[PDB]
C-alpha cells in the first residue's frame, strides 16, 4: 500500500516499485517541487538548511583541529617544519597485519598514523597556533559555533522566528551589510588578528588571550595611526636573517608593501598580508554604504539596471526588467553565485602556487599538488551548476512576456550565434592543438626531433617581461628600469616582486617553453568545449526543433521516445551529465600539467619536461609510467610499505571507474527483463518463498542509471588521481 | 500515470490509437476535421508511457502528447 | 584514442547531437552554403555499432601494439 | 512627549504608555510587540545588573580592595574557582528559572515565588521611570568603566581624580600616551 | 615570416577556395531538378566547371558582401523555437 | 597648524560645503527619481520586515534644504577619508 | 521510577567515586568541602561541565515551546 | 581529565569509537531506516 518514505512526493510515496526509495533520496532538497510548497516557505526551509550547511563546515574543522591535537605532531612539526612530516590522525584498523602496523608508524609516532596533505599545518602555524592547546581551543570553540548555527536552524523555523518573503527578497540591504559586515568587518577583523597575534607569534611573542589587552601590537601604539603618520606602521620590517616564530632578525612593522616571499618560510610577508586585510576591509566597508536602506542616501538597484539601456538599441531594453527577474529566480541567483565562487576558486589554487601564502608551504610539494588538484576539481564541478541551475532558470522560473526585448531575452534570439560559435573554436582548437601533437609523435618516431613544430608561446612570455622576467629579454615595462611602472613601484613591493619572480627555484611566473603553449591551447579546448556543451543544453533548455516543448517536459526527463529518429539524451539534464565528462578531462589535463611541471621543477629536471612535453608519448612513459613505478610498488610478493593504502586506492579508483561505464554503456531494458526472471526464480524457490520483498524490484531509471554511472565514473577519476599525485609525489 | 493529452492539431488519421498497446485511446466525434473525428484517451490509467502513438501521430509536432509522470504498476507495466 | 572516442556514442544520446547539428545548420543556412541533403544524427542503434566498433577495434589495437612490440624486442 | 531627536516623529510602536519612551528606535529593532515586550525586561534586567556593578567597581574601589575591579577576579579567595564557578552555575541557574517562570507568566519582574516583587510597594510610574533611567545611564557607565581601564588603566574613581586634577589627561592623552600603560 | 606568418595566408587562400567553390556547386545544384541527386551522384563535369572559379574566391567573395547576396536575410532561415 | 586636525577638519568642511550647497539639490533630485519612478516601494506589508521601512529621525532635520543626519554623516565620512587620505598619502608613499 | 539508589550507582565509591571509600568521603568533605568535592577530582573538570549544562537544559527545553523529535 | 587539557582522550577512546561508528551505530541506522523505509502509510 502507499508508504511514507516520499512525504514530500506523494506520488514516489504511493509508488509500488522500489524507485521510490531511490527518487525520494534524490528529490529530497527539491523543495520548488515539494507538494504544497510556498515561495516564502521555500526561502524559510533554504534558509535553515544554509545554517545546517554551516553547522557541519564548523564541525568538520573543528574534528580536524581536534585529531591534529589529539593525534599529531604539531609541536614537533613547527620545531622542524622542513623534516617532521604532518600527522593527520592515527589508523586504528582491526584488521591491519603486523607490517602494516610497522610500515603507517612515520612522522614521529607510536602507532599507525596518516601524514597530512591538507597543509592545514603551516597554516595554523602562520597564523599564530604554535601548541596543541590552541587546537583544542580553536575545536571547541567552532563546535560551539556548530551548535548555535544548529539551534538558529531550529529557530528560524519556528513561528515568528520565521523571516518572510519580503526580508529574503531585501536585496539592497542584504548585498550592503554582507559587503561592510561579512566582507569588511571581518577583513579588519583578520588584520586584527595579525598585527596582535600572528606577527608577534612569528617574532616569538606569546600574544593570547591572557595578554592581549596589555601587549602594544606597534611600539609607538594607536598614536601614529591618531596622529596621521600611518608611515611609522611600516618602518623596521623583519630582516632576511629573520626566523619565522623567532625574534632573529624580527622587526617593529605592522602594515608594509615589501612584496616577494619571507626568505627562510619562502611564503608572502605576514605585514604585507596585514595591510592587505585592512586595506580591502576599508573598502568593503565603504562599498558596503551603496545600495539604498531605511534612511535615504542610497541607490535603488532597479533604477541602476533600468538606466543601463543602449542609445543605440543594439541591447534591446538592457537591463530593463531584470532586477525582478534575479530576485523573484533562486536559480539565476544559485547560477551566478556557483559561477563567482567556481572561477574564485581556481583564483586561490593559480595564486597559491605562485604565491605562497603560508610558511613553508613551498617545501611540502605533497601538500602544494594535492592543494591545487582539489581546488581546481571542486572549481569544475561548482561551474557545472552554475550552467546546470541556469538552464533550470531558463525552465522553471523565466517570463517571456516580462523579459522582452531585455538582455537575457535577446540572447536565445541569438542562440545559434552564440552555439555555433562556440562550435568552430572547438574545432579549430581540438584539430590544430592535437594535431601538432601527433605531428611532434610521429618525428619523435621517426627519430626527427627538429622536425616537429614547437610554436613558442611570445604572447605569454611578454605578459611575463611585462611583469619583470628578464630570462626572455625583451626590456618591457618592469623589465626595463627606466620605465615609468618599474621606477614608480621602485620604491615600494618592486625591489622584491623582481628577486622573486626572476629566481628559478619558486613557482613566480614559471620559464614557459613550447611545451606550455600546446597543453594551454589544450585547456583552452576544454574551457570551450564544456562550455559550449552547458551553453547549448542552457539555450536549448525549454525548446529545439527536436522538442519543442521542452519546458512542458521540464528539466529532467529521460528521452522524448524514439519518435522523430531519436531523441535519446535530449533534457537540459543531458547537457550537464555530458559536460561533467568533459570537465574532467578539461580539469584532468590542468592538474596533469601543474603536476609535471613542478615535478620537473622540484626534481631539478627541467628538462625533462621542457623536451618530453613536445610530444604525448613523452606525458605517458615519462610522467604516467615513469611516476606510477613506486605508486605500485606499495605492495608486492616480497613486502608493503607506507604507500600501500595508495596502491590499493588505485587499483580502487579503476574499479569504481569501471563499474560507472556499465550504467552509461547498457541502458534500462536487459536488466529489468532479468530481474523479471529473478522476482520469477525467488517467488518459486521453496524455503525462500516464505521470504518476500515488500517493494517490487525494478532496472534503475532511465536518468538515475545516467548519474549512478557518472558518480561511479567521477570518483574513480578523483580516486585514481589523488592516488598518484599524493603517492608519487610523496614517494620522493 | 502518464498524462496523454490530444490537441486541437487532431487530423482524426485513428493511427495513434491503432498503435496504442494498451487500449489507452479511443476515436470520438468532432468537427475541426474533415475526417470528422478526434482521438480521445479515456483510460490514461492503462498508459505505459510506451509513446508509439507519437510516433504515429503525423500532424506538424504532435497532436498527441505523453508526458511521463507517476508510475504504478500498470504504468511500470509490472506483472510481479 | 579510438577506444576512447568511442565513449562519446556509448555513453550519449542523438538528442543531443541532432540539436547541435541544427545550430551548425542555422550558421550554414546563414551564408547559403546548407547541404541539400538534410544532415541527421545517426539512429540510436547506429550509435550504439560506432561506439562498439571502434571500442573493439581500439582496444585490440592497444595489445596488438603491446604484444607484438614486447615479444619482439624481447 | 519628549524626543531624543529634535522634531522627532515617535515610531508607530513606541506609544507615549511605555517607562522612559524618548522616541528612540533608530532601527526599529522593537517593532514587533512580544519582542519589545521582551526587550523591555531584557533591558530593565541588564541596567538592573549593571547598576548593582557600577556600585560595585566604585564601591570595591572606594572601600580599598586590593585588585583592581578588572584583576578582583585574580585573587587568592580561599576556594578553588572550579567547584565555585559549579556552585554559581546551580544558585544563578535556579535563581534564573524561577524568574523566568514568573515572567512567563506575571509579565514583571519579581524573586523566586515574590512576584510583583514590592515588599515596601513603590511601583509607581514615577519609581519605574527613574529605573529605566538610572539603569540606563549605569548601562553607559559599566562600558566607560571598562574602556577607561583598557585606554588609561585606572579605576573609575582614581580616573575622576586625575581629569579633575590636571584638565588634561583625557581621551586626548590616553590613547597617544598608551605605550606607558601598556607593554611591548 | 616563412614561419607560421606567410604559412597562414596560404592555407587560408586555399581553404577558403575549397569552401567558395563548394557553395558555388551546392547554390547551382539547388533548383536544378532533384538537387538531393547530385549530391550523392556528383555531377563530375560541373564540379570540374567550378574549381579554378574560386581562383579569384577572395575578389568575388567581397563583392557578395558589398551587394547582400553572400548571407540569406533572417526572416527566411528556420530557427529553434526559443 | 598642520596636525591632523588641518587636513581632517579641511576634509570633512569641504565635502560637507560641497555636499550643502553644491550636490545636495542634485543629491535630492536623484534619489526622488531613483526611489519613486524607476524603483517602486519595497516593505509591501506583514510581518515585522518593518525593518527594510523607512525611519523618521532621518526625515527630521529643521536645517534648510533639508540636511538630514544621513546626509551630515554621509558628506562629513566622505570627508573624514579625505583628510586621512592626504595626511597618510604625505606619511609615506 | 526513579530511586535514591544513585549511592550504589557510582558504588564504584558508593556516594564518591575512584576517591577513598564511603563514608570516609562524607567525614573529608566536612573538614575541608572546598577541596575535598567531585569538582576538586580526576573528574572534577567533566562534572563542572556537566553541572553547568543541566543548570541550562530547562531553560533550553522551557523556551518558546523549544521541543522536537521528527 | 590530565596534563593541561582537561578533554584528552583516553588509549582505548579509538579501540571503542571505531568499532561502534562502522559496527554497532551503522547497524541501528540501517535498521531504523529500513523499518521508517518499509513504514506503511
Ligand atoms: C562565578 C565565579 C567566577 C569566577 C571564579 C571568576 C573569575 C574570574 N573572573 Mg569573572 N569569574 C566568575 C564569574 C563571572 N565573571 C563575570 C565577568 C567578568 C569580567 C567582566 C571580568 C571577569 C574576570 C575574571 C578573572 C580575572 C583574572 C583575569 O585576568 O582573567 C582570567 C579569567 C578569565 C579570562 C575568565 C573569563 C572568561 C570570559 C571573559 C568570560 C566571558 C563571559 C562572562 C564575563 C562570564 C562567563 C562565566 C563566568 C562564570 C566566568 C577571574 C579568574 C576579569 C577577566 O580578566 O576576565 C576577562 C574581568 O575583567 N569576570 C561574570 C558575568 C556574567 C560572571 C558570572 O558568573
Ligand atoms: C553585517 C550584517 C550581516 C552579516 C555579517 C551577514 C552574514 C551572513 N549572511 Mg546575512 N543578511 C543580512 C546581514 C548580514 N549577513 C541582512 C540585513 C539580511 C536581510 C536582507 C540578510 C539576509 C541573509 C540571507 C537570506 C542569507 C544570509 C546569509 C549569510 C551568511 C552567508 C553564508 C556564508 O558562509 O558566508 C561567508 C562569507 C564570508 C565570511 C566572506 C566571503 C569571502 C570569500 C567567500 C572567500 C574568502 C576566503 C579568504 C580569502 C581566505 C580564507 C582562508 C581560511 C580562513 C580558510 C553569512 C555568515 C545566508 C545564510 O543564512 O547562510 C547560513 C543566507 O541565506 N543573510
Ligand atoms: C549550494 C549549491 C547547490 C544547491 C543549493 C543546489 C540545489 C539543488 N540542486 Mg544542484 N548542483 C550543484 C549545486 C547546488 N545545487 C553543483 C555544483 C552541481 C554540479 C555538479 C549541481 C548539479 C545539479 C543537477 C544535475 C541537478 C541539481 C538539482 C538540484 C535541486 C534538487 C537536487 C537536490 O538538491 O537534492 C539532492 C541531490 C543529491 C543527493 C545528489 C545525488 C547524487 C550526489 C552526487 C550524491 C551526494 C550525496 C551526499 C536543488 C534545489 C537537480 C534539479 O535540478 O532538480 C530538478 C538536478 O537535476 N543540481
Ligand atoms: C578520447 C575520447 C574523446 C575525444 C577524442 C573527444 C573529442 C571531441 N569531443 Mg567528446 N566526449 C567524450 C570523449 C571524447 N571526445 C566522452 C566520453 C563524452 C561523454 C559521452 C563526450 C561528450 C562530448 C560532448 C557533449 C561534446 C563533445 C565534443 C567533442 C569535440 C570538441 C570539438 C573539437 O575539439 O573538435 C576537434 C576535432 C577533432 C579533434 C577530430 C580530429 C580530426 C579527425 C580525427 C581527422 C579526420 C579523420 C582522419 C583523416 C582519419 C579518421 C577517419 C578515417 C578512418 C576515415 C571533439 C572532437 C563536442 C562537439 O561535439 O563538438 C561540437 C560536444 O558537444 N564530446
Ligand atoms: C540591554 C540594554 C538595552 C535594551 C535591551 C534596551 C531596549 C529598548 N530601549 Mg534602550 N537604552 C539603553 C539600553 C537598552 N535598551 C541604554 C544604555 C540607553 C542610554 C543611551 C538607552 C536609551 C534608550 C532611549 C532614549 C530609548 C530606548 C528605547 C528602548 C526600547 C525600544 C528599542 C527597541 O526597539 O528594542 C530593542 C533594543 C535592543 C535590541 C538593544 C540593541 C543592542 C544591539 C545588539 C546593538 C546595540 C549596540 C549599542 C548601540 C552599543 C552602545 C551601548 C527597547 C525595549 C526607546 C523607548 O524608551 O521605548 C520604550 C527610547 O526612547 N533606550
Ligand atoms: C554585578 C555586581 C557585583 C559583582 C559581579 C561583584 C563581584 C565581586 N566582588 Mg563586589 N560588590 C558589589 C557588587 C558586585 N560585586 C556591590 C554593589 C558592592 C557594594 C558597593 C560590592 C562590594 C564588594 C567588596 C567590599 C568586595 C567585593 C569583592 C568582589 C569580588 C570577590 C567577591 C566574590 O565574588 O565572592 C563572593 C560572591 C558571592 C558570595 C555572591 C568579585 C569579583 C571583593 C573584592 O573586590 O576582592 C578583592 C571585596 O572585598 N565587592
Ligand atoms: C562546400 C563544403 C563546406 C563548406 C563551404 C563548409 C563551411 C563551413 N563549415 Mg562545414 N562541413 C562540411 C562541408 C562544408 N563546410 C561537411 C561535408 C561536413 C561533414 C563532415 C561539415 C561539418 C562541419 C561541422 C561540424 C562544422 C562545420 C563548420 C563550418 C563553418 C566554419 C568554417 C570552417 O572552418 O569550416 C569547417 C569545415 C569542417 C569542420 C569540415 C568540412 C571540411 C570539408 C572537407 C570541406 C567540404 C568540401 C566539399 C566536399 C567540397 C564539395 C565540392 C563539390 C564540387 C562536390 C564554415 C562556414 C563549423 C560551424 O558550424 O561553424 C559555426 C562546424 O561546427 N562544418
Ligand atoms: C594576423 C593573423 C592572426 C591574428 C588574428 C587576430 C588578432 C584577430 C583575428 C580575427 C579572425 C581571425 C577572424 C574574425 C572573423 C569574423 C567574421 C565575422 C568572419 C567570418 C568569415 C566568413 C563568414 C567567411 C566564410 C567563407 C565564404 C562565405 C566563402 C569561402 O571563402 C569559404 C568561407 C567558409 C571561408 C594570428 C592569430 C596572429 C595568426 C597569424 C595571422
Ligand atoms: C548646525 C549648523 C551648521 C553646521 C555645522 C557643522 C560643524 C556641521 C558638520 C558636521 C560634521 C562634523 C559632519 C561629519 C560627519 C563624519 C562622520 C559621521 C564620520 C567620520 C569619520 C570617518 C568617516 C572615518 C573613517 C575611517 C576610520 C574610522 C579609521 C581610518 C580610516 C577612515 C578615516 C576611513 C552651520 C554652522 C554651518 C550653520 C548653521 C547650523
Ligand atoms: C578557532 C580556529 C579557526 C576559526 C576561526 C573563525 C572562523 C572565527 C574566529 C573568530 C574570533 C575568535 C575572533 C576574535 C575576536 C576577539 C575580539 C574581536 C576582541 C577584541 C578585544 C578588544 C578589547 C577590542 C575592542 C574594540 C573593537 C572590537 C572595535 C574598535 C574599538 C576597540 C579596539 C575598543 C581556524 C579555522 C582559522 C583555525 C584555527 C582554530
Ligand atoms: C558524435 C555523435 C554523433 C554525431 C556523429 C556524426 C555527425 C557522424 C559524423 C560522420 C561525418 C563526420 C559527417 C559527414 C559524413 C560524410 C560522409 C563525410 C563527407 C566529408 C568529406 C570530407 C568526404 C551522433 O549522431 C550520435 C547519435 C547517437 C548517439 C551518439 C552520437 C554521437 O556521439
Ligand atoms: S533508447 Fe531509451 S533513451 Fe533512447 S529513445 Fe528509447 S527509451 Fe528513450
Ligand atoms: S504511451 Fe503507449 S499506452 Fe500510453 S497512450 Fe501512448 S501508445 Fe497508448
Ligand atoms: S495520430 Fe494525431 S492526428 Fe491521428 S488521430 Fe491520433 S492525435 Fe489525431
Ligand atoms: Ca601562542
Amino acid at each position: 500500500a502507499t508508504k511514507l518514505f516520499p512525504k514530500f512526493s506523494q506520488g514516489l510515496a504511493q509508488d509500488p516499485t522500489t524507485r521510490r526509495i531511490w527518487f525520494g533520496l534524490a528529490v529530497a532538497h527539491d523543495f520548488e517541487s515539494h507538494d504544497g510548497m510556498t515561495e516564502e516557505n521555500l526561502y524559510q526551509k533554504i534558509f535553515a538548511s544554509h545554517f545546517g550547511q554551516l553547522a557541519i563546515i564548523f564541525l568538520w574543522t573543528s574534528g580536524n583541529l581536534f585529531h591534529v591535537a589529539w593525534q599529531g605532531n604539531f609541536e614537533q612539526w613547527g620545531a622542524d617544519p622542513i623534516h617532521v612530516r604532518p600527522i593527520a590522525h592515527a589508523i586504528w584498523d582491526p584488521h591491519f597485519g603486523q607490517p602494516a602496523v610497522e610500515a603507517f608508524t612515520r612522522g614521529g609516532a607510536s602507532g599507525p598514523v596518516n601524514i597530512s596533505t591538507s597543509g592545514v599545518y603551516q597554516w595554523w602555524y602562520t597564523i599564530g597556533m604554535r601548541t596543541n592547546q590552541d587546537l583544542y581551543v580553536g575545536s571547541v570553540f567552532l563546535a560551539l559555533v556548530s551548535a548555535i548555527f544548529l539551534f538558529a536552524s531550529w529557530l528560524h523555523l519556528q513561528p515568528s522566528f520565521t523571516p518572510s518573503l519580503s526580508w529574503f527578497k531585501d536585496a539592497e540591504s542584504r548585498l550592503n551589510h554582507h559587503l561592510s559586515g561579512l566582507f569588511g568587518v571581518s577583513s579588519l577583523a583578520w588584520t586584527g588578528h595579525l598585527v596582535h597575534v600572528a606577527i608577534p607569534e612569528s617574532r616569538g611573542k606569546h600574544v593570547g588571550w591572557d595578554n592581549f589587552l596589555t601587549q602594544l601590537p606597534h611600539p609607538q601604539g594607536l598614536t601614529p595611526f591618531w596622529t596621521g603618520n600611518w608611515a611609522a606602521y611600516a618602518q623596521n620590517p623583519d630582516s632576511a636573517s629573520h626566523v619565522f616564530g623567532t625574534s632573529d632578525g624580527a622587526g617593529e612593522a605592522i602594515l608594509t608593501f615589501l612584496g616577494g616571499f619571507h626568505p627562510q618560510t619562502q611564503s608572502l610577508w605576514l605585514t604585507d598580508m596585514a595591510h592587505h586585510h585592512l586595506a580591502i576591509a576599508v573598502i568593503f566597508i565603504v562599498a558596503g554604504h551603496m545600495y539604498r536602506t531605511n534612511f535615504g542616501i542610497g541607490h535603488r538597484m532597479s533604477a541602476i539596471l533600468d538606466a543601463h539601456v543602449a542609445p543605440s538599441g543594439r541591447l534591446g531594453a538592457g537591463h530593463k526588467g531584470l532586477f525582478e527577474t534575479v530576485n523573484n529566480s533562486l536559480h539565476f541567483q544559485l547560477g551566478l553565485a556557483l559561477a563567482s565562487v567556481g572561477t574564485i576558486c581556481s583564483l586561490v589554487a593559480q595564486h597559491m602556487y605562485s604565491l605562497p601564502p603560508y610558511a613553508f608551504l613551498a617545501n611540502d610539494f605533497t601538500t602544494q599538488a594535492s592543494l591545487y588538484t582539489h581546488h581546481q576539481y571542486i572549481a569544475g564541478f561548482i561551474m557545472c551548476g552554475a550552467f546546470a541551475h541556469g538552464a533550470i532558470f531558463w525552465i522553471r522560473d523565466y517570463d517571456p512576456e516580462q523579459n522582452k526585448g531585455n538582455v537575457l531575452a535577446r540572447m536565445l534570439d541569438h542562440k545559434e550565434a552564440i552555439i555555433s560559435h562556440l562550435s568552430w573554436v572547438s574545432l579549430f582548437l581540438g584539430f590544430h592543438t592535437l594535431g601538432l601533437y601527433v605531428h611532434n609523435d610521429v618525428m619523435q618516431a621517426f627519430g626527427t626531433p627538429e622536425k616537429q613544430i614547437l610554436i613558442e608561446p611570445v604572447f605569454a612570455q611578454w605578459i611575463q617581461a611585462a611583469h619583470g622576467k628578464a630570462f626572455y629579454g625583451f626590456d618591457l615595462l618592469l623589465s626595463s628600469s627606466s620605465s615609468s611602472a618599474a621606477s614608480a613601484s621602485q620604491t615600494l613591493w618592486l625591489p622584491g616582486w623582481l628577486d622573486a619572480i626572476n629566481n628559478n627555484q619558486n613557482s613566480l611566473f614559471l620559464t614557459i617553453g613550447p611545451g606550455d603553449f600546446l597543453v594551454h591551447h589544450a585547456i583552452a579546448l576544454g574551457l570551450h568545449t564544456t562550455t559550449l556543451i552547458l551553453v547549448k543544453g542552457a539555450l536549448d533548455a525549454r525548446g529545439s526543433k527536436l522538442m519543442p516543448d521542452k519546458k512542458d517536459f521540464g528539466y529532467s526527463f529521460p528521452c522524448d521516445g524514439p519518435g522523430r529518429g531519436g531523441t535519446c539524451d535530449i533534457s537540459a539534464y543531458d547537457a550537464f551529465y555530458l559536460a561533467v565528462f568533459w570537465m574532467l578531462n578539461t580539469i584532468g589535463w590542468v592538474t596533469f600539467y601543474f603536476h609535471w611541471k613542478h615535478l620537473t621543477l622540484w626534481q631539478g629536471n627541467v628538462s625533462q619536461f621542457d623536451e618530453s612535453s613536445t610530444y604525448l608519448m613523452g606525458w605517458l612513459r615519462d610522467y604516467l609510467w615513469l611516476n606510477s613505478s613506486q605508486l605500485i610498488n606499495g605492495y608486492n610478493p616480497f613486502g608493503m610499505n607506507s604507500l600501500s593504502v595508495w596502491a590499493w586506492i588505485f587499483l580502487f579508483g579503476h574499479l569504481v571507474y569501471a563499474t560507472g561505464f556499465m550504467f552509461l554503456i547498457s541502458w534500462r531494458g536487459y536488466w529489468q527483463e532479468l530481474i523479471e526472471t529473478l522476482v520469477w526464480a525467488h517467488e518459486k524457490t521453496p524455503l525462500a518463498n516464505l521470504v518476500y520483498w515488500k517493494d517490487k524490484p525494478v532496472a534503475l531509471s532511465i536518468v538515475q542509471a545516467r548519474l549512478v554511472g557518472l558518480t561511479h565514473f567521477s570518483v574513480g577519476y578523483v580516486f585514481t588521481y589523488a592516488a598518484f599525485l599524493i603517492a608519487s609525489t610523496s614517494g620522493k | 500515470s502518464h498524462i496523454v493529452k490530444i490537441y486541437d492539431t487532431c487530423i482524426g488519421c485513428t493511427q495513434c490509437v491503432r498503435a496504442c498497446p494498451l487500449d489507452v485511446l479511443e476515436m470520438v466525434p468532432w468537427n475541426g476535421c474533415k475526417a470528422n473525428q478526434m482521438a480521445s484517451a479515456p483510460r490514461t490509467e492503462d498508459c505505459v508511457g510506451c509513446k508509439r502513438c507519437e510516433t504515429a501521430c503525423p500532424t506538424d509536432f504532435l497532436s498527441v502528447r505523453v508526458y511521463l509522470g507517476s508510475e504504478s504498476t500498470r504504468s511500470m507495466g509490472l506483472s510481479y | 584514442f579510438v577506444w576512447a572516442f568511442s565513449l562519446m556514442f556509448l555513453f550519449s544520446g542523438r538528442g543531443y547531437w541532432q540539436e547541435l547539428i541544427e545550430s551548425i545548420i542555422w550558421a550554414h543556412s546563414k551564408l547559403k552554403v546548407a547541404p541539400s541533403i538534410q544532415p541527421r544524427a545517426l539512429s540510436i542503434t547506429q550509435g550504439r555499432a560506432v561506439g562498439v566498433a571502434h571500442y573493439l577495434l581500439g582496444g585490440i589495437a592497444t595489445t596488438w601494439s603491446f604484444f607484438l612490440a614486447r615479444i619482439i624486442a624481447v | 512627549r519628549p524626543t531624543w531627536l529634535p522634531n522627532l516623529n515617535p515610531p508607530a510602536h513606541l506609544k507615549g504608555e511605555m517607562a522612559g519612551d524618548f522616541g528612540f528606535d533608530p532601527l526599529g529593532l522593537g517593532a514587533d510587540p512580544a519582542r519589545l515586550k521582551w526587550f523591555a525586561e531584557a533591558e530593565k534586567t541588564n541596567g538592573r545588573w549593571a547598576m548593582m556593578a557600577v556600585v560595585g567597581i566604585l564601591g570595591q574601589e572606594l572601600l580599598g580592595v586590593q585588585p583592581s575591579w578588572w584583576n578582583a577576579g585574580a585573587k587568592d579567595y580561599g576556594v578553588a574557582m572550579g567547584p565555585l564557578t559549579a556552585m554559581e552555575f546551580l544558585i544563578m541557574g535556579f535563581l534564573e528559572t524561577k524568574r523566568y517562570q514568573g515572567f512567563k507568566e506575571t509579565g514583571s519582574s519579581g524573586l523566586i515565588n515574590q512576584f510583583p516583587f514590592d515588599p515596601a510597594g513603590m511601583y509607581s510610574k514615577d519609581m519605574a521611570v527613574k529605573e529605566v533611567k538610572n539603569g540606563r545611564l549605569a548601562m553607559v557607565a559599566f562600558v566607560g568603566f571598562a574602556v577607561q581601564a583598557l585606554a588609561s588603566r585606572t579605576g573609575p574613581i582614581e580616573g575622576l581624580t586625575k581629569h579633575l586634577s590636571n584638565p588634561g589627561y583625557n581621551i586626548t592623552y590616553n590613547l597617544t600616551h598608551l605605550q606607558d600603560v601598556n607593554t611591548y | 615570416a616563412g614561419e607560421v606568418f606567410i604559412p597562414t595566408f596560404g592555407f587560408l587562400y586555399v581553404a577558403g577556395w575549397i569552401g567558395y567553390v563548394g557553395r558555388l556547386y551546392l547554390n547551382m545544384v539547388k533548383g536544378e531538378a532533384k538537387p538531393t541527386e547530385k549530391e550523392i551522384i556528383i555531377d563530375v563535369p560541373a564540379a570540374l566547371r567550378l574549381t579554378w572559379q574560386g581562383a579569384t574566391w577572395p575578389v568575388q567573395v567581397v563583392a557578395e558582401l558589398r551587394a547582400n547576396t553572400l548571407t540569406e536575410k533572417a526572416e527566411n532561415i528556420t530557427i529553434s523555437p526559443r | 597648524g598642520l596636525e591632523p586636525y588641518l587636513q581632517v577638519c579641511a576634509g570633512t568642511a569641504t565635502m560637507l560645503a560641497v555636499g550643502r550647497f553644491a550636490f545636495l539639490p542634485l543629491h535630492r533630485r536623484d534619489l526622488e527619481r531613483s526611489a519613486a519612478t524607476a524603483g517602486p516601494k519595497t516593505t509591501g506589508s506583514t510581518y515585522f520586515d518593518s525593518l527594510q521601512q523607512e525611519a523618521s529621525f532621518i526625515t527630521s532635520t529643521n536645517d534648510p534644504a533639508g540636511f538630514t543626519l544621513i546626509d551630515t554623516m554621509a558628506w562629513g565620512a566622505l570627508g573624514h577619508a579625505l583628510g586621512f587620505a592626504f595626511l597618510a598619502a604625505s606619511s609615506l608613499q | 521510577g526513579r530511586l535514591a539508589m544513585l549511592a550504589f550507582i557510582g558504588f564504584c565509591s558508593q556516594a564518591a567515586v575512584r576517591g577513598k571509600g564511603p563514608i570516609d568521603c562524607l567525614k573529608d568533605h566536612i573538614a575541608d568541602p572546598w577541596n575535598n568535592n567531585i569538582y576538586t577530582s580526576s573528574v572534577g573538570k567533566e562534572t563542572c561541565v556537566t553541572v553547568a549544562l543541566l543548570c541550562v537544559w530547562p531553560i533550553i527545553i522551557e523556551a518558546t515551546k523549544s521541543l522536537n523529535k521528527g | 581529565a590530565a596534563g593541561s587539557y582537561p578533554f584528552v582522550p583516553p588509549s582505548w577512546a579509538p579501540s571503542v569509537f571505531v568499532p561502534l561508528t562502522g559496527l554497532v551505530l551503522p547497524a541501528i541506522a540501517m535498521a531504523t531506516l529500513f523499518v521508517y523505509i518499509e513504514k506503511d502509510n
